[PDB]
């Protein structure tokens, strides 16, 4: 995916500013109720009876900073993509059999927990910018599905 | 369908939208406009450029559209029929657009009601919009 | 909702299936389970080798339980409650797997019926499936 | 987008009997019929108001067959797909904007033609090995999105 000079700039002001502890937790955690056939995937986890109780989730929370930790590893690397997922999609396709669709969903919910924490920063040609970016991600997790 | 926690939580989040509906419409379609530059093509007739009046005054017929279908939430079918026509047969407008638009509105929302947009009102105002969406299309 | 013509089309193309409808199913998941190999982790203790008697009893209760869908075709969201919770509620399947079991019904349908298939059929066996997906998606 | 040696002989023994002339239009035909959105596209093409006015249509005919002909053309590159379709993906992404799940449902239209015509003959190991000509081709066409 190619994002402009302008985008990137804008992008990367952005992420230097997002809580890596928390925002990758409510993110997962929006998924698991928003979606909640997502819940399939994470029985071990535990508790997620209830919205407040998949939020609460201390193991949600923990995993969510290694799904952050995947996303600023994609942002370093926008030119290398598929590479930097190579393992994540062999992961989530040949041995979770995760359907890529859930990974646009992720994606989107990132976008609206990004834009609930920057507010007026988190303006349309931001919004853009990130669109093309958990796109990118999206198809790049799914490559061993192509 | 939508449960009596679900019609509470969209009743309580859009009504903090207030006289900010057409502020809101207007800025959802801008979002979806830059982030999904296809749907661009349903309105060739529009300036579509930021600061559009033409946007802004769609923006608010469509968030009026949305205030009508909350207050008509166990009645959506016939509440919209007339809107679900012009989507369905006149406009043709491919169903992924709604998709589109559904997921522009809850940024906007999410951006603007930062204390009201937690996680079940984010998917009950999921829930609502998918709803909208699934009658505007029905005419397929 | 769905036109009275095709209903007409869905309970005359289904009414021929009648016996066969048991090894319709079968072929069906089987052309799912090759075509999408993600739907196969929803049955990891099944005997999915070719003609396997398990495969052919759970085709027989789909098309069992599709036949009490064309029955009840104006009562779906009723006929199929305890079914929606399974698919939702317990099983979680993802809503994605719905049109690709659906898509290989209609494949099926086209290879077993050369002059019941035509393209007005199509769409209506194409929206009966939609509707039975939505049902069955319903409970989340 | 990878077939095993069988699965090209198979695809590659299937699409030699294809009628060239009417396949094309038959898979145009029903799309317009089961997906009417598609129908926006196609206003040039006159009357598509019911099934029979569509599959009589010499348009919808005439341009089935260059469609047809982009696929066969697929058929014969299948290791390069991106560079086959890189012109007509231009051509529907950024001429046209065509959605790309619309590129899917094309794709298992004509998958359910070819399961009309041939009968038992499109067995599941054959139907198999299509759906990932037709996801490959979507995913190629789809590319100037990417
Ligand atoms: C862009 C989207 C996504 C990213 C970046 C992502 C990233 C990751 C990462 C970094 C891991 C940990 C790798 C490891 O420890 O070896 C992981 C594990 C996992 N992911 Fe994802 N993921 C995404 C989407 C999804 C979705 C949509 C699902 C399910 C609906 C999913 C299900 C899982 C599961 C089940 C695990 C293993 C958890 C465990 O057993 O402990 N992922 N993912
Ligand atoms: C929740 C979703 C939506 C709502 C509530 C909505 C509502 C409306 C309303 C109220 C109108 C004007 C009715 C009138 O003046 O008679 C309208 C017109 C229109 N809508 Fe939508 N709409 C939605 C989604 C979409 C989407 C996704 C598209 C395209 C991607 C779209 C394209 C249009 C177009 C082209 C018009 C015609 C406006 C004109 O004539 O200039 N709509 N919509
Ligand atoms: C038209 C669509 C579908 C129909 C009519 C249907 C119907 C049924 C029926 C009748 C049962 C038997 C349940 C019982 O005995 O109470 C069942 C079970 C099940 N269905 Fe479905 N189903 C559909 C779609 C799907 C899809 C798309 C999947 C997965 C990709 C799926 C996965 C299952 C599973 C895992 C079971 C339980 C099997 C077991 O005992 O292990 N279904 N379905
Ligand atoms: C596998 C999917 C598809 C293939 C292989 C395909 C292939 C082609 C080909 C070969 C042409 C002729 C280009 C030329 O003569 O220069 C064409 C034109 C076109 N395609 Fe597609 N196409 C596909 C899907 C779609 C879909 C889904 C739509 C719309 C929903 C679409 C809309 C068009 C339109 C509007 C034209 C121009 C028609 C005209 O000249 O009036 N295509 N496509």
């Amino acid at each position: 995916v190619h994002l402009t000079p302008e985008e990137k700039s804008a992008v990367t002001a952005l992420w230097g500013k997002v809580n890596v502890d928390e925002v990758g937790g409510e993110a997962l955690g929006r998924l698991l109720v928003v979606y909640p056939w997502t819940q399939r995937f994470f029985e071990s986890f535990g508790d997620l009876s209830t919205p407040d109780a998949v939020m609460g989730n201390p193991k949600v929370k923990a995993h969510g900073k290694k799904v952050l930790g995947a996303f600023s590893d994609g942002l370093a690397h926008l030119d290398n993509l598929k590479g930097t997922f190579a393992t994540l999609s062999e992961l989530h396709c040949d041995k979770l059999h995760v359907d890529p669709e859930n990974f646009r969903l992720l994606g989107n919910v990132l976008v609206c927990v990004l834009a609930h924490h920057f507010g007026k920063e988190f303006t349309p040609p931001v919004q853009a910018a990130y669109q093309k970016v958990v796109a990118g991600v999206a198809n790049a997790l799914a490559h061993k599905y192509h | 369908v939508l449960s009596p926690a679900d019609k509470t939580n969209v009743k309580a989040a859009w009504g903090k939208v207030g006289a900010h509906a057409g502020e809101y419409g207007a800025e959802a379609l801008e979002r979806m406009f830059l982030s999904f530059p296809t749907t661009k093509t349903y309105f060739p007739h529009f300036d579509l450029s930021h600061g559009s009046a033409q946007v802004k005054g769609h923006g608010k017929k469509v968030a009026d559209a949305l205030t009508n279908a909350v207050a008509h939430v166990d009645d959506m079918p016939n509440a919209l029929s007339a809107l679900s026509d012009l989507h369905a047969h006149k406009l043709r407008v491919d169903p992924v657009n709604f998709k589109l638009l559904s997921h522009c509105l809850l940024v906007t929302l999410a951006a603007h009601l930062p204390a009201e947009f937690t996680p079940a009102v984010h998917a009950s105002l999921d829930k609502f919009l998918a709803s909208v969406s699934t009658v505007l299309t029905s005419k397929y």
